[PDB]
Parts: C-alpha cells; structure tokens; sequence
C-alpha cells in the first residue's frame, strides 16, 4: 500500500473513486472523512 | 423627536465628540436577549464538541505510534498524547457548560476559547466558516456581560442579578451578523454563482418540488437557488435591522436556514444562525413574553420587574465615563474594522493564493466553488542509486485538501520525505502531478509536473512560482463540452483535458477498457506508441483509436494551451452485463412455463439461492446473487416508515454520546490514577464500544 507499481501508477482514464465526488469544502464529512 | 434619530436609534449630534460617542456606545440597555441568545449557543456548542469536533473519533486520529502527516498553521504546533487531549476537551465542556448556565462566566469563556483555537489552529483541513464563526463569537462573549439575566452566577451574587449592560454588547453581535451576510454577498457576485454553474445539481432536491409546479428546471436552477440566495445575502441585513422590514426578513430568513438545515450537512450552523436573528429584535422581548403567560408559570420562569441600576454603564444626571467605557468603544470600532477587512487581505499574504484566495474559512465565500479531481501521481527519485518509483497518492495522510493548496503540498513533500527512509530510500526527490477542475471546465495541472517540492522555495508573503495559471481563455468552452456529454449512450464515457505547451501526458489504457478514442478540440497535439515507438502528428477535427492495455504519451507543440478529450467504453461490463441479460431471460423464460426443457445443472443453484450440497458456483452466479441480495435489500429500506428511521437516528446519536463519554472517563483514569493490566484496558475498551440496544 505504501508503494504502487509503474502499470497502476499511470491510469489517467481509470474510474476516479467515487467518495464524495464534486464535494465543496464546506461539509462535515465524518467516519475520518 | 428626529425621525433620523428614531430610524437609527441616535442623533448625530452624539457622534460630535468623543465623549459622546463613549456614552453612546455604553447607554443602558436591557440584557435579555444577550442571555437567551448565551443559552441557545451554549447548548448548540455543547451538542457540537462530540459529533464535529471530534471527540466520539478522537481516539483513532491522535493515535499514539502513528505516523502522520500533520498540518499545523505553524510547524511548531505539535500534538500532545491522547490522554491529555481528552482532557483538553473535558475542560473544553465544562466551558460550555459554564457559559450555558452563566457560573462562573468570564473563567467559562476562556476555558472555551483557548482550546478551541488550539484545536482550530492545530489542523488546517478542519477549517470552515461555521467553525471560525464559533471562535469570532466566544472571543466576543468572553468580554460582554451577558450574565446579568437569568444565570446562576446572578444567584450567587445578587449585584449581577437583572442589571442593565451596556448598548456595544448588541452593537458587536449585530454587526458580526451582518457582515456573515453582506459579505458573502459580495463574494457572490462572481461568473460562476450568476450563471448557475456552481451548485447546478441542487434544484433537483425535493425540498424545491413545489417550485417546478410554476417553473421548468433549468430556470428553477437559476432564477431561485443562486439569485435569490444572492438577493437575501446582500439583503437580509439591511431588512432585520429595520422595524418595518423585520417581520419578512425574519421569516425569508427562518426558511432559508430551514432549507439549508435539510439540503446540506453543515451540522450546527443554521441552528446558530436561526438563534442569532432574533437578537436584532428589541433587548426586551423575552421579558413581555413572560409577562404575557400564567402566574403559575411566572412562579418558575426568570423575573419580569424592571432592571436595576449598574456599574458598566454610563448615566445621564454628568458622569465622566472611566476606562471600560472607553475601552468598550475602541474594542467596537476596532473589530468591526478587522472583521471587515479580513476578508480581503489576501492581497498581503500572496503565499498561500492558488486558482481560488487565500485558505478556506475566513473568507465567508460559501459553497461557490466546486472541485473534481481526476488523478494524483506521486514519483520519487532516490539520490543515492537512481531508481524511480511512484507512491500511492493518499499515504500517511487523514485529509484530501492538500491536492489544491500549495502550503499544504510543501508540508506533505518535507513529511514525505522525513518518513521515506525507514523504508530504505535514500535522500529523495519527490514529483506531484494533480488533475483538478474547478466548476466544470477543462481538467488541468495545478502544480509544475518537473519541479521538486522538496527543494522548492515557498515563503508566505512572496508568490508561488510552481503553480499553473487558471485557463480561463477556454471558460466559454463549458457550453459545448456539455452537449457532447449529453449525446452518449448509457455506456460511454467521456473526459477532457487540457494541456500547456511542452508537458507531456503518459497514460495506460486498461486491458478492460477497449474501443478508447482520442479526438482533438483544439491546438497541435503529437501521439506516441511506445510499443512500436510510433508518433502521429493530430490536427483539428481528427480522431484516432488508441491501443488498449499499452502506453500511450501525448505532447503539446503548440505556443497556446491545446484541448483533446478521452471517449471509452468498458468492454468488458458491456460483455458481463450481456451474459447477465440473457442470463435473467431464461431464468424468467423458465419461470413463466417456456423453455420446458431440463435446467442446465448450474440453473438449479440459481432457483434453490443456496450453495448447499453441490459444486461451487460461477462468477456469474456469484454476481447474479449478489445483486439481487442487494435488489431485495435496497427495496427492503425504502419500504420504510418514519419511525423506524427515526429511532435509528436517536439510537446511532446515542452511541455516540456514549461512547465519547466512557473513552473520556477510561481516558481520565489512566491520566490520573495510572494504568491498569492490559488486559483491563482491552475489556473496557471492548465495553465502549459495545452498542447500546
Ligand atoms: C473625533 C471622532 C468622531 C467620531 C468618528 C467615528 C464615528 C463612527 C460612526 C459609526 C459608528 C456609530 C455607532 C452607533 C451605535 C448605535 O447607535 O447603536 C445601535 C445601532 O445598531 C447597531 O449597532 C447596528 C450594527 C450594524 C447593523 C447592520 C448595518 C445596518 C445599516 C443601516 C443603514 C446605515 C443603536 O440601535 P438601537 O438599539 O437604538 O436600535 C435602533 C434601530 N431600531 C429602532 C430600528 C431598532
Ligand atoms: C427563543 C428560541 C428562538 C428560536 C431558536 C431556534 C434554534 C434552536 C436550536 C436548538 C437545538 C435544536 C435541536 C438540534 C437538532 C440537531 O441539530 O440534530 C442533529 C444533531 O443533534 C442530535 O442528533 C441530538 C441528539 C441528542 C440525543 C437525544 C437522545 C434522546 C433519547 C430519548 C429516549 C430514547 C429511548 C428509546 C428506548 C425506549 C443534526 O444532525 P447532523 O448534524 O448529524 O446531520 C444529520 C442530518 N443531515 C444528513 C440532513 C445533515
Ligand atoms: C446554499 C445557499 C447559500 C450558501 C449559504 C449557506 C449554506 C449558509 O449556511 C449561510 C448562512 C448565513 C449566511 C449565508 C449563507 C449562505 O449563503 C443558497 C440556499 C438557497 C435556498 C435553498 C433557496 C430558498 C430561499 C430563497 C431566499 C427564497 C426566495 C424566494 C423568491 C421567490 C424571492
Ligand atoms: C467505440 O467508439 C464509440 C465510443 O468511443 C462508440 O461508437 C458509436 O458507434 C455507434 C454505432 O452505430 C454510433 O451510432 C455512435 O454515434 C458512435 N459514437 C460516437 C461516434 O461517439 C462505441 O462505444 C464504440 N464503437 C465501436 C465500433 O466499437
Ligand atoms: C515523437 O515526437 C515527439 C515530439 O516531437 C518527440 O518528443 C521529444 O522527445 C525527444 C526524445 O529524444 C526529446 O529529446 C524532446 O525533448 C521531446 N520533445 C518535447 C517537446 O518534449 C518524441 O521523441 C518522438 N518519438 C519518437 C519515438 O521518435
Ligand atoms: C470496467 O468494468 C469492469 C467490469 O466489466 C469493472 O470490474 C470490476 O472492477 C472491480 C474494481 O472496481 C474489481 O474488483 C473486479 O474484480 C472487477 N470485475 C471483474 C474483473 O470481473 C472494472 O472495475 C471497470 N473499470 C476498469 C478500469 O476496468
Ligand atoms: C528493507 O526495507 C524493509 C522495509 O520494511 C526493512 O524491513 C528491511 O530491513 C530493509 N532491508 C535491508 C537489508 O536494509
């Protein structure tokens, strides 16, 4: 977890992690965000 | 007598000298506003310190042994052990409490607002308007005199019971409020909130179905949520103040702050905000409330005679005002400057200046700007042997705002690089590469992908040279851009870059993802295989079909800022979702009588739903069951009454409060009378946590 390797480093177009996406600063995320 | 005098309150000729002026700022006024307002604050408070502050998950942030990134406002800051940081927040309660109830006031202030700015200041990521709107008003309270109405403290001493305060305590409050409006509104008058691109996707909340009965959706997105959210900043200020024009504003304001309460998770600042506005009301109204009830509940409520007089506030017979008037008056003015010109300081500390101004929370520009990051790259060069690797992009860290302040990415880089080593890496050299877009636009870097954080140069008070310019050339480009994403199917996907000239973009293309295209919007773009070490030169209006599971780079050789985007489709979902269509038609065919054919062995699984006395199932299979698990289960929750979901949500705020209480008390006992067995400690830490029922 500390180190990825050169194949998965470089996934431009790989689906971004959809964890409070489009998310404005102003909220209380919680459960350590 | 003078109509400007009964508009304003006073007559210009008290601001003739300054003498006046004192005996203005410190007339008798009455305090019971001041007071209802402390209690409501206090409670507020009170119920925030264990959900937002942090103290129910204090104990898996602050973890001892752990190493973390931290991101103080100074690299002095450092965390104290857990133990003493619960008892910080003890006395951060018994503060709030004290302000609550009004014993022990002035000691109560402080033992609130010292910690809560330790805690405020020891991290950065944890900072919102709400949170320096808290601080501002108990810095304010430590110094008014909201004790002399319906407090404990007016039991125990009988000289503060029911006493006048003077005119300045309101003033302040008021004109705190006021600016948390006006200058918001202001910072409102910006391209992006008046033309409804920042919160576009909140005029579909039911909260606003009765307006699309009149209104289509797109003019319901723009004339109601952003003008008229524009329209009651810049206006509600001006309306409370006002007798005619409270009655309105109070009310557009209640509902506004409903509204807010329910569409978003701010937590505890609509109910602040909704406590706050009743204070432009007169300083006695909670007294003819109470006269306006039954005896027998005047026989319990606070006292309705008249206030006596005090000692801070100067009368009218001549009395020479002494020094807390004076003090009160410059203490007035001089923060209500400061608070007015904070806002726009950024023009002094240009170091922490990016795309947006300044850090975020003392700016009061709230939820007009909206970020959607792509991807984070994080290369490192030992500078022992050479080799080049990459991290991942979120190690050793508890917040993602570093992504888009350059502070905090130098910050990041130096505790990288003071933690790598003990994992047999030399001095390194470390390399970020950040895809951000801001409000819908092209997605481009924010940081120079060839400068090394480490050894770069980042002063507060002189600009950052490592951080690229926003594009706003390409800002009308958002019209187009979007009906391209709204002429695609269910399965395609698209993304747009935007790229600087002389960078270059490296990309991967999964073994998943066939059928990817990249077409070209605008510039000159060059294409390179590094599989057969190929480069094409791409032109306007050309699109080519790129290899699927190899590397492909992408160069900029123009003297502007070039424009392509991405279009792919998963091949192999497209493949799965097939075999589970056909697989669902012959289970229904099944069903209904037809195909009376035998089942395939591996159907009778599917009929049974149990993998019991027979051989394992499929990965199909495994899906199949598993989304329809999920199918019933998503079903079963929102064939829900209310009750239910509302006992759920006392039952889960209970377990909070719990549980932050009982790690509080183990937390003391081991602080104060040592530490027992470990085997002790691991039952009682199995106890808090233990769900209630
Ligand atoms: C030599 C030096 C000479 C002096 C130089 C400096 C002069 C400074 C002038 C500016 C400061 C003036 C302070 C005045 C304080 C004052 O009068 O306090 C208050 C005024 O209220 C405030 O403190 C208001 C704070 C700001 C509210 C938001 C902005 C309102 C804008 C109104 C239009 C202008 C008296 O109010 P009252 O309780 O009598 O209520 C009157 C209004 N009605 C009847 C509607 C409820
Ligand atoms: C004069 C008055 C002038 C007007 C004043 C108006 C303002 C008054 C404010 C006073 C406080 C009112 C209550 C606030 C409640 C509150 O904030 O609720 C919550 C926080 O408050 C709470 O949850 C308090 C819960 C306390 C615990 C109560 C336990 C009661 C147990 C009763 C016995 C149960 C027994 C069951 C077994 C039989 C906000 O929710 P959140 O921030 O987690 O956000 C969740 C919701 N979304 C997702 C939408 C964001
Ligand atoms: C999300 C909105 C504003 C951001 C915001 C927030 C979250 C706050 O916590 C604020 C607290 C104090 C001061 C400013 C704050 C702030 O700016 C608009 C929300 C708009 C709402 C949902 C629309 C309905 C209300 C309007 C005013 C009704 C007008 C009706 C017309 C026909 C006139
Ligand atoms: C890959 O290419 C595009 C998406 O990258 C898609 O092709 C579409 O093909 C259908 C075929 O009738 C056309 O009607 C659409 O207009 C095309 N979309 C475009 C041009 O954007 C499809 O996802 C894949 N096509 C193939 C042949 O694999
Ligand atoms: C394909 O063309 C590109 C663009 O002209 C070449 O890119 C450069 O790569 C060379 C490699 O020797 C570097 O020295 C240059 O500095 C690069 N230029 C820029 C602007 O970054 C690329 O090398 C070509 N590919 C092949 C296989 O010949
Ligand atoms: C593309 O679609 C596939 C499904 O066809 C997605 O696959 C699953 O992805 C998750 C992670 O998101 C893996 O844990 C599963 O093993 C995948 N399923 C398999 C291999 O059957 C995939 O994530 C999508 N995205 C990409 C970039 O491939
Ligand atoms: C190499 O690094 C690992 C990282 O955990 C460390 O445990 C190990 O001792 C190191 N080996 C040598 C030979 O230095």
């Amino acid at each position: 977890t500390v180190f990825l390797d050169h194949e998965n480093a470089n996934k431009i177009l790989n689906r971004p992690k959809r964890y409070n996406s489009g998310k404005l600063e102003e909220f209380v995320q919680g459960n350590l965000e | 007598d003078s109509r400007i005098g009964k508009l304003l309150g006073f007559e210009w000729t008290d601001l003739s000298s300054w003498r006046r002026l004192v005996t203005l700022l410190n007339r008798p006024t009455d305090p019971a506003s001041l007071a209802v307002f402390r209690f409501l604050f206090g409670f507020l408070m009170v119920l925030d310190i264990p959900q937002e502050r942090g103290l129910s998950s204090l104990d898996r942030k602050y973890l001892d042994g752990l190493d973390v990134c931290r991101f103080p406002l100074l690299d002095a800051l450092r965390p104290l052990p857990l133990d003493w940081m619960y008892l910080v927040y003890t006395i951060m309660f018994l503060g709030a409490l004290g302000m609550m109830l009004g014993l022990c006031y002035r000691i109560s202030c402080v033992l609130f607002l010292l910690p809560y700015w330790y805690v405020f200041l020891l991290d950065k990521t944890s900072w919102n308007n709400h949170s320096y709107l808290y601080g501002l008003l108990a810095f304010q309270l430590t110094f008014m005199d909201a004790n002399h109405y319906w407090s404990v403290d007016g039991l125990l001493n009988a000289h503060r019971r029911n006493a006048h305060v003077p005119l300045w305590n309101y003033a302040v409050l008021r004109g705190q409020i006021f600016i948390v409006y006006f200058i918001a509104g202001v910072k409102k008058l910006d391209a992006d909130w008046v033309e409804g691109y920042s919160m576009e996707y909140l005029s579909r909340h039911w909260l606003f179905s009765p307006f699309k009965l009149l209104l289509s959706e797109e003019l319901t997105s723009l004339l109601v949520v952003h003008w008229g959210g524009l329209l009651l900043d810049l206006s509600a200020g001006f309306l409370l103040f006002f007798d005619v024009s409270r009655s309105i504003g109070l009310f557009f304001v209640s509902y506004f702050h409903c509204m807010n309460s329910q569409l978003f998770s701010i937590g505890m600042f609509s109910y602040v905000m909704l406590a706050s506005s009743p204070l432009f009301c007169s300083p006695e109204w909670p007294r003819k409330l109470v006269s306006y009830c039954p005896r027998r509940l005047q026989q319990l409520l606070p006292l309705k005679a008249a206030p006596q007089p005090s000692v801070s506030c100067v009368y009218k017979r001549g009395q020479k005002p002494g020094l807390r008037h004076q003090l009160g008056a410059a203490f007035t003015l001089l923060y209500l400057l400061e608070q007015l010109f904070l806002p726009y300081s950024h023009f002094l500390t240009q170091g922490y200046n990016n795309w947006t101004n300044g850090l975020y929370g003392y700016s009061w520009d709230m939820m007009v700007h909206s970020r959607s990051h792509q991807h984070v790259k994080i290369t490192y060069r030992d500078g022992r042997t050479g080799e080049l690797g990459y991290l991942n992009p979120g190690v050793f860290t508890q917040s993602r705002r570093w992504k888009d302040h350059a502070d905090m990415l130098k910050q990041y880089a130096t505790c990288l690089s003071r933690l790598l080593p003990k994992y047999n890496v030399t001095e390194p050299q470390i390399y970020f590469d950040i895809w951000v877009s801001i409000n819908d636009r092209f997605q481009q870097r924010i940081f120079d992908p060839r400068v090394d954080i480490v050894q770069a140069a980042w002063s507060p008070f002189q600009r950052t040279s490592w951080v690229q310019p926003l594009l706003m050339d390409l800002s009308p480009w958002r019209a187009k851009l979007q009906e391209i994403k709204s002429s695609l199917d269910n399965h395609t996907e698209v993304v747009f870059i935007a790229d600087f000239p002389g960078l270059h973009l490296e990309n991967f293309v999964s073994e998943d993802l066939g059928n990817t295209s990249i077409q070209l919007l605008q510039g000159e773009v060059t294409v390179e295989l590094v599989a057969e070490q190929k480069n094409q030169t791409l032109r306007e209006g050309e699109k080519m079909q790129l290899p699927a599971g190899e590397y492909h780079k992408v160069y900029t050789t123009s003297p502007s800022p070039s424009c392509y985007m991405y279009v792919y489709v998963n091949t192999t979902e497209l493949a799965l979702e097939q075999d589970l269509a056909y697989l669902q038609e012959l289970k229904e065919k099944v069903e209904n009588g037809s195909e009376t054919g035998p089942l395939p062995p591996e159907l009778q699984p599917l009929l049974e739903g149990e993998v019991k006395g027979g051989p394992e199932p499929t990965p199909l299979v495994q899906t199949f069951l598993r989304r329809q698990q999920r199918l019933q289960e998503i079903e079963r929750r929102r064939n829900t009454p209310f009750h239910e979901r509302f006992f759920r949500f006392l039952l889960r705020k209970l377990y909070v409060f719990r549980r932050s209480f009982l790690m509080t008390c183990i937390s003391l006992r081991n602080l104060i009378l040592g530490r027992p067995s470990l085997e002790q400690l691991a039952q009682e830490v199995t106890y808090a946590n233990l769900r209630p029922f």
